[PDB]
């Protein structure tokens, strides 16, 4: 069906194109021409055993192991594919938690799924496949506190347990209607941690994220994410050292708390540890 | 109004101006917005060019219009009817609605005013200043803080010469000690004998005065900065003779007055 | 009422070769060049609409080869104040068959100075439409 | 890949050089591919070891010496692409462009009579300027480490005192490899317990023919002036 028209002058074409390399997508024209560039700048993730999960800015799966040139990771945890609104690991080595339908609605999906295999929408009756209803889902501070949105607008998501699809209207506290954050930050430029319904700031702390937190594995990691540079933290604000590159595409990992894992060139390095740096 | 709201009588224009007056009620003005679109629109006529500036300014604006504005005047100041002196009128005004007060605004339409320039504003400023003054303006630190920066970078010699004489008398009763003399050592650093000296005679009011730091150290000053130059030599030395001449705080007392 | 400061025909040269001051309070062949040449210089055969200057009118005006000023002051109406400057061009050129030149003006001046001292007389614009006077004249 | 390359710069003295090791871990002198020579800025890549093989679990070190005073090629900053290339025990390689080329050493010190000079500030390529304001030093040692980071010239000093204050404007020249002249007025707080100076709100003005290159420098300076995680 006719989504939509566009309308960028040129009132004479005849090709259009997109890649069968699937790069880039372009339209052709008379008076003249157009490339764009898809991202979704930075895009969600989950860990099980020696195994990344991720989704796409561009491009696939690329969850895991490798093989001759590039592998996008093809799973029972597809990762980057799904139309995502957050991504979360629900640790078990066999379970995450993912919304779909992403976007903005009312609400969407977040069909949960087991690693074991995943599904379309995987079983409400199984708590490893779960799905319902919800727009977001999205980690807060002194963590196990958790923000769920199941209205289009502030849930309060809040368990022990990380499998976790909790929903609590109570903490509904706009002055910041349904957007982003992930300890809090509808640009805070904060991370704010909070309980499940207070009106009284627990407290805020000056710091800020790639819009997300950085755990070691599940959902204890000071090591910070920042959209530029990242933070290494040891659990919560302890500015260990700060970590600043520019170029604004890439990434450098941790093993955990901390371990820094620097790419450099067809070399990949740590850092540093113990009083050491190394290449590998 | 409408009717005229094309030359008809290109008259329209002077009227907005006064004759017929304008400074509106709160629905009234909403109402306002279309007409004087119109105009700010067609750019043209010089009957338009005046009026743009007339209807904007009785009917007054809101923030972001004028962004749109900025860049539509950074073509159109020039000549587009040759808008300079209307501006210059419209200015005139600009400095009046707003001479050092939003002083955000005050900026932003420092920072464009230098920029989107020519030269013609130094005209401007010699209303612009004066507006400031008049308000007896107090987000110095940041007017000031435009001021002192364009201005260096925005030249001209002979507004120093006006503005010295202002800054001359008002010294430390608004203080930023630090930042003042900073700006004021900058001020002489510039050559010319008479660059450099209108940073001293300024300063008598000041020195006299002292400030949240100033009186000992207002002693070591006068020797740590020190010049030769014959008749630029002779005025430190003078300067310095003078004081020479007087208990400093007796010296301070005449002079001054 | 009277209130010509000087009808002037100009020349685009910020040459004038007429001026009548009307009325006048201020003076000298010299300073009435100068004072012309700010405007003239700064119009340059260009004109407007409608210009002000000094809170005056300035109603003026260029033809195809000349340009005509008025002096008059705002605090009188354009609509009128331009019929009469409409009415210069426009008799002008029908009653001679033919408008300002500069051609016209270097052959004889006197035409433009008939009609002008009945048109207009000092401060006071006694008349501003041709007709009657299309008939009134016959030279 | 065995065949691990790794390979940084070195530029020692003048000469930037190439400091390459392929290593060829490989599991023989692998076929080799393609590089390509070039006119470069005032310096040209000048040298390729001939050979082609990727020797087996093998390390090697290529060298290239560039030439470092001329091949103009404008391509400012350099960041130019530059071709190693996938033909032959490769089907690709690395197509890079650089960056990694910047100015603060090029320039050296360099020298002028106040009077003249004060004119000439006022009368060279204004068109530049970058701020200075804040760091982790006072500018007595940290003006040192900026100075000698950028291997250029402060002019002249009047005892006004840079210490219990002061508050000093501080002139500074330099001349570069390929000779452009750039000056400094940067007018400085200066540090010293509850009186002026752990930021600054100095303003440093720029002069340097294009502004392009110039305001580039106030920046490049900017990057130079604080001591952070690249």
């Amino acid at each position: 069906t006719g989504v939509q028209t566009f309308r960028r002058d040129h009132d004479r074409f005849w090709v259009l194109a997109a890649h069968p390399n699937l790069n880039l997508f372009a339209a052709g024209h008379d008076g003249g021409m157009i490339v764009f560039k898809l991202e979704r700048e930075r895009p969600a993730y989950a860990v099980h055993g020696n195994m990344l999960h991720y989704v796409k800015d561009r491009f696939l799966r690329q969850l895991d192991f490798n093989s001759s040139k590039d592998v996008a990771v093809m799973q029972l945890r597809s990762g980057s594919k799904f139309p995502v609104f957050n991504m979360s690991y629900n640790p078990a080595e066999n379970a995450v938690l993912l919304c779909t339908r992403a976007s903005n609605l009312e609400n969407s999906t977040y069909d949960l799924y087991t690693i074991p295999k995943d599904a379309d929408s995987q079983n409400p009756d199984a708590p490893e496949g779960k799905r319902s209803s919800g727009l977001t889902a999205v980690w807060v501070a002194r963590n196990r506190f958790a923000v769920l949105d199941r209205m289009h607008s502030l849930l309060i998501k809040n368990l022990k347990n990380e499998i976790t699809k909790k929903i609590q209207v109570p903490n509904c506290d706009e002055i910041f209607y349904a957007g982003t954050g992930n300890l809090l930050l509808r640009d805070a430029d904060s991370i704010t941690l909070f309980d499940v319904q207070q009106k009284r700031t627990l407290a805020s702390v000056k710091i800020s994220k790639v819009k997300y937190v950085i755990w070691s594995a599940d959902m204890s990691h000071v090591a910070l994410l920042a959209k530029h540079a990242i933070v290494i933290c040891n659990r919560k604000l302890d500015a260990l050292c700060n970590i600043h590159e520019n170029i604004r595409v890439k990434s450098g990992a941790w093993d955990e708390s901390g371990v820094f894992i620097y790419t450099t060139s067809n070399h990949i390095k740590y850092a540093v540890t113990t009083g050491d740096h190394g290449i590998i | 109004q409408l009717f005229c709201s094309s030359p008809k009588a290109a008259l329209r224009y002077a009227a907005v101006r006064t004759l017929n007056k304008v400074a509106m009620k709160h629905p009234s003005a909403v109402t306002a917005c279309n007409l004087d679109l119109e105009n700010l629109v067609t750019d043209s006529n010089r009957s338009i060019a005046t009026l743009a500036i007339t209807t904007l300014l009785k009917t007054g604006s809101e923030s972001s219009i004028d962004r749109l504005m900025k860049q539509i005047s950074s073509f159109m100041s020039e000549i587009s009817d040759e808008f300079k002196v209307v501006v210059v009128q419209a200015i005139s005004a600009l400095c009046q609605k707003y001479p050092r007060k939003h002083a955000v605004l005050m900026n932003f339409l420092f920072t464009m005013l230098r920029e989107e320039g020519g030269f013609e504003y130094k005209r401007a400023i010699v209303d612009c200043i004066i507006s400031i003054i008049e308000e007896n303006s107090e987000s110095k630190e940041t007017g000031l803080s435009h001021l002192c920066e364009f201005i260096e970078d925005c030249e001209f010699t002979v507004l120093a010469t006006r503005i010295l004489h202002l800054l001359g008398q008002e010294g430390p009763k608004t203080n930023n000690p630090s930042k003042y003399i900073r700006f004021i050592y900058n001020r002489v650093v510039l050559e010319h004998e008479e660059v450099r000296a209108g940073a001293v005679s300024a300063l008598a009011k000041f020195g006299a005065q002292n400030e949240e730091m100033l009186p000992s150290i207002l002693v070591l000053l006068k020797r740590c900065v020190m010049d030769d130059d014959n008749e630029v030599r002779d005025r430190a030395t003078f300067y310095l003779n003078v004081l020479e001449q007087k208990q400093k705080a007796l010296n301070a007392g005449y002079i001054l007055n | 009422l009277y209130t010509v400061k000087a009808i002037l025909i100009l020349d685009n040269d910020g040459d004038r070769l007429f001026a009548k001051y009307y009325d006048d309070t201020y003076p000298s062949v010299k300073e009435q060049k100068a004072f012309e040449k700010n405007i003239f210089n700064k119009t340059h055969r260009t004109d407007s609409e409608i210009a002000l200057l000094e809170g005056l009118t300035v109603v003026y005006k260029s033809s195809i080869d000349l340009y005509f000023y008025v002096i008059g002051s705002s605090y009188e109406n354009e609509l009128m104040l331009m019929a009469v400057l409409n009415c210069l061009f426009d008799s002008l050129s029908q009653m001679l068959r033919k408008n300002v030149e500069k051609r016209a003006l270097l052959e004889n001046m006197e035409g433009l100075f008939l009609a002008v001292d009945e048109i207009v007389d000092g401060g006071v614009i006694l008349e501003s439409d041709p007709q009657q006077v299309v008939h009134r004249v016959a030279l | 890949d065995p065949v691990y390359a790794e390979a940084y710069v070195h530029v020692n003295q003048y000469d930037i050089v190439l400091d390459v090791l392929v290593v060829n871990q490989t599991s023989d002198t692998l076929q080799n591919c393609t590089l390509e020579l070039a006119t470069l800025g005032d310096l040209k890549l000048v040298e390729k070891p001939s050979p082609l093989t990727l020797a087996p679990h093998d390390f090697a070190n290529i060298k290239a010496n560039v030439k470092v005073a001329s091949t103009e090629n404008g391509i400012i900053f350099g960041n130019i692409v530059y071709d190693v290339s996938g033909a032959a025990s490769d089907r690709n390689c690395v197509v890079l462009s650089d960056i990694h080329i910047d100015i603060m050493d090029y320039i050296q010190p360099a020298t002028c009579t106040d009077a003249e000079f004060r004119q000439m500030w006022a009368e060279f390529e204004w068109e530049n300027k970058v701020t200075v304001n804040t760091n982790m030093t006072d500018l007595n040692d940290y003006l040192q480490h900026i100075l000698k980071s950028t291997n250029m010239k402060c002019l002249t000093p009047e005892k006004a005192l840079s210490g219990y204050c002061g508050f000093m404007a501080a002139n500074l020249y330099a001349r570069s490899i390929f000779g452009e002249d750039a000056l400094a007025n940067v007018s400085i707080e200066k540090p010293v317990h509850q009186g002026p100076d752990a930021a600054v709100t100095g303003h440093i003005r720029i002069r340097a023919k294009s502004q392009g290159m110039a305001l580039s420098l106030g920046d490049k300076i900017n990057l130079s002036q604080k001591k952070t995680s690249l």
